[PDB]
């Protein structure tokens, strides 16, 4: 007689029928742990204002991403604010540190901006000309400009300009400053005496120049500086300071490396030969009354 | 740089 | 005179249901575990084997054909 | 009579034994996954400088590459992240929904579907920006506000497990707010998938087909019934436990928010409730087939 037989199959059944009930509870517990998305490291700060210095003055202590809205701006925009312990807040508008982003862009792109903003300041970008204009002319309070450079041997240098301003698109976002305010990188925006030509310096200065891109020529050359050197900048037949140039791994490059035959790198002639390209670059502005 |  | 068949034929009706419930459960856990891939650090790699259930499911349907 | 085959039904023992072995394996898997979940996945989506009201305005401001962007539809809305597709048929598409690997749970309540959930984008091989879209549902409040800024079109693309694909274009798309239960409206269809949203399953006739039409339906979730299946029985809702949120009627011809069944072909004995709750588009692959890829993108019509 199949005594225990049908009695055993009943134990197994009833048993792995209680296991099923238990496994389901454990499943639901699992489902509860898989409802949240991946954690994003980049986050935006709550505080806001006219510029970084304003945000600094309101308590902001760490460097990162903030929204700002200059007086005449009709919409707010994201920016990277550099804030040190002394209470100074810088509004960065240009960064180079690895040739990951292409700077051979057109007029609209240099206007609206391109690249990426990181909370760590480890990304390349160009905040647009429109924003740089709104920030630097929002009021009468004069702004200063600081250019930071790093070569391929850890050495850094700076260049400061007072009363820094960028005009409207109506005037091709012309570049302007009152005077060079010092710095060991030298006043390249003043032009450089490259050689024999009696007017090298006059041709390579930048104060007063309008912005140029391959599709919108506003330089003082008969050809197209932006098109040849492949970039967007305040050209003048052409340049002596070129921060939005072609990134060359290792700095040193030659005429054979370029396609048009001219120095198209990230140069600052008063600090390095025009055949040496920077490894890092930074352009930022802060109210002048903050350095003095 | 400069242009001739 | 017996007393085993009437119980057997009923037990195999429950085993059928358990198969079906196991199949659904096997699939549900497969979907839920993949759902963690977008939440957790990593997800468990696994290949559900329907063919196995398929056969046993086909087989058990043979006996229920008898009495 | 004798013990002919009453002793033969020992095959009943191997089925039970095996099943008991299947359960052991299952518990082990759930336990291991529980462990891997002590730490979450992470992403570093550095934000693009260029920004606008939505992806169309962004592609006109120079944003050429498909990736995650920050948009601000209105001055009163908090800027939010979304995935912009800048390569499909002229680009400028704002991704609203996306399926491609079953990495995210879509069977959620009313609240999550209203706020949005899932991953907008993930990091690409070796870059500092997120150029790969993840799986996600943008959120009803946001979708609603976007489609009401002005004429808006909708593009739905899908792929099966053989690599083949089709699309459903809807020149007109609108989603009312929450007071109105996110009621949907679509028109000016064209494409290669069937016009499921406006015509219902093409394999059916009579009121059987007209009851699987989505156009005009309210949004439903398994915890908020607004389907077209009018009835008292609380155990008869189009959106069941773990079913996706959608504009169910009675019930559907398509469901992009369905359960992600791996492999495509599925049966009733695989379905938690015995209904086809997978990523379905009947007018193309039938009712028991779940897609490999499914997505929803919107964009201004122009007017
Ligand atoms: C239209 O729907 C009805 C019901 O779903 C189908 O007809 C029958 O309806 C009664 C319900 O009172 C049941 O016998 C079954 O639901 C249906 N029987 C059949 C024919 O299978 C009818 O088939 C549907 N028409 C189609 C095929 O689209
Ligand atoms: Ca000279
Ligand atoms: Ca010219
Ligand atoms: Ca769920
Ligand atoms: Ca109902």
């Amino acid at each position: 007689t199949h005594d225990s037989s049908i009695r055993y199959l009943q134990e197994i059944y009833n048993s792995n029928n209680q296991k099923i009930v238990n496994l389901k509870e454990k499943v639901a517990q699992l489902e509860a742990q898989c409802q949240e998305p991946c954690k994003d490291t980049v986050q935006i700060h709550d505080i806001t204002g006219k510029d970084c210095q304003d945000i600094a003055n309101k308590g902001a202590k760490q460097s990162g991403l903030y929204f700002i809205k200059p007086l005449k701006a009709n919409q707010q925009f994201l920016v990277y604010c550099e804030i040190d312990g002394s209470g100074n807040g810088w509004t960065v508008f240009q960064k180079r540190l690895d040739g990951s982003v292409d700077f051979k862009k057109n007029w609209i792109q240099y206007k609206e901006g391109f690249g990426h903003l990181s909370p760590t300041g480890t990304t390349e970008f160009w905040l647009g000309n429109e924003k740089i204009h709104l920030i630097s002319t929002q009021s009468a309070i004069p702004y200063a400009l600081r250019v930071e450079l790093e070569d391929w041997n850890g050495r850094t240098s700076t260049a400061d300009y007072a009363m820094f301003k960028v005009g409207p698109e109506a005037d091709k976002y012309r570049l302007t400053y009152a005077y060079f305010a010092g710095g060991d990188a030298g006043d390249a925006f003043d032009g450089f005496d490259f050689g024999d030509d009696p007017s090298d310096k006059f041709f390579t200065s930048h104060n007063g120049m309008q912005f140029s891109t391959w599709d919108n020529d506003n330089d003082k050359f008969e050809g197209n500086c932006a098109e040849q050197d492949g970039s967007g900048w305040w050209m003048n037949k052409c340049h002596a300071g070129h921060l939005n140039g072609v990134y060359y791994q290792g700095g040193t490059y030659s005429k054979a490396s370029t396609p048009n035959g001219y120095d198209n790198g990230i140069i600052w002639a008063t600090w390095k030969t025009r055949w040496y390209s920077m490894k890092k670059t930074t352009m930022k502005i802060i109210p002048f009354n903050r350095l003095t | 740089g400069p242009r001739p | 005179v017996i007393e085993k068949v009437q119980h057997i034929q009923l037990l195999q009706k429950n085993v059928r249901a358990q198969l079906v419930d196991m199949k659904r459960l096997e699939v549900d856990i497969d979907i839920k575990i993949r759902s963690c891939r977008g939440s957790c650090s990593r997800a468990l790699a696994r290949e559900v084997d329907l063919k196995d259930y398929e056969d046993q499911q086909k087989q058990l349907e043979q006996v229920i054909a008898k009495d | 009579v004798n013990s002919n085959i009453p002793t033969n039904l020992r095959v009943l023992r191997s089925i039970l034994e095996n099943l008991r072995s299947k359960i052991q394996k299952l518990e082990s898997d759930v336990s291991a996954q529980m462990e891997y979940c002590r730490t979450p996945c992470t992403v570093s989506c550095n934000i693009p400088v260029v920004s606008g009201k939505e992806c169309e305005e962004i592609i006109r401001k120079g944003g050429e590459t498909s990736e995650m962007y920050l948009i601000q539809p209105d001055s009163s809305v908090k800027p939010y992240r979304v995935y912009c597709d800048m390569n499909t048929e002229n680009g400028g598409w704002t991704v609203i929904q996306n399926r491609q690997d079953g990495s995210v749970d879509f069977g959620r309540k009313w609240d999550p579907y209203k706020q949005g959930f899932g991953n907008v984008a993930t990091n690409t091989d070796g870059k500092n920006y997120c150029g790969l879209p993840g799986e996600y549902w943008l959120g009803n409040d946001k979708i609603s506000q976007l489609t009401r800024m002005g004429p808006t079109e909708l593009l739905i693309e899908m792929e099966d497990w053989k690599g083949d694909k089709v699309k459903a274009h809807y020149g007109g798309f609108t989603v009312q707010n929450e007071a109105n239960k996110y009621q949907i409206s679509v028109n000016k269809y064209r494409g290669t998938a069937g016009n499921a949203l406006m015509d219902g399953a093409s394999q059916l006739m009579g009121e059987n087909r007209t009851m699987t039409i989505h156009n005009g339906m309210f949004f439903s979730t398994y915890d908020r019934d607004n389907d077209g299946w009018l009835t008292s029985d609380p155990r008869k809702q189009c959106s069941k436990e773990d079913g996706g949120g959608w504009w169910y009627n009675r019930c559907h011809a398509a469901n992009p928010n369905g359960r992600y069944y791996w492999g495509g072909q599925y049966t009733w004995d695989m379905a938690k409730h015995g209904t086809d709750d997978g990523v379905v588009w009947m007018n193309w692959k039938g009712s028991w087939y779940s897609m490999r890829k499914m997505s929803m993108k919107i964009r201004p019509f122009f007017p």
